[PDB]
């Protein structure tokens, strides 16, 4: 009955999810082009990549 | 607290590049404003001294 430690297991998969979503967030691109910076700095005008 | 008062002298379809973010060779090569210039920009037809 797996479920029965579930107590312990929730937490450690909460303590790992939120480390993995916060990564993941990472390689987002919100509003933007890219979602790296050496391919907006070096690519796009001071003015604008700012 | 301080001001800086730049003169020179160049042609009209050059006075476009004086704006900050331009490009240009009177912009990149001869002179160049930050993105966060603060100040105003004056030109004035001298054809008749010039």
């Amino acid at each position: 009955t797996p479920s029965a430690l579930g107590k312990l297991q929730d937490v450690v998969n909460h303590n790992a999810q939120a480390l993995n979503t916060l990564v993941k967030q990472l390689s987002s691109k919100f509003g933007a082009i890219s979602s790296v910076l050496n391919d907006i700095l070096s690519r796009l005008d001071p003015p604008e990549a700012e | 607290t301080n001001v800086y008062a730049d003169s020179f002298v160049i042609r009209g379809n050059e006075v476009s590049q004086i704006a900050p973010g331009q490009t240009g060779n009177i912009a990149d090569y001869n002179y160049k404003l930050p993105d966060d210039f603060t100040g105003c920009v004056i030109a004035w037809n001298s054809n008749k001294l010039d």
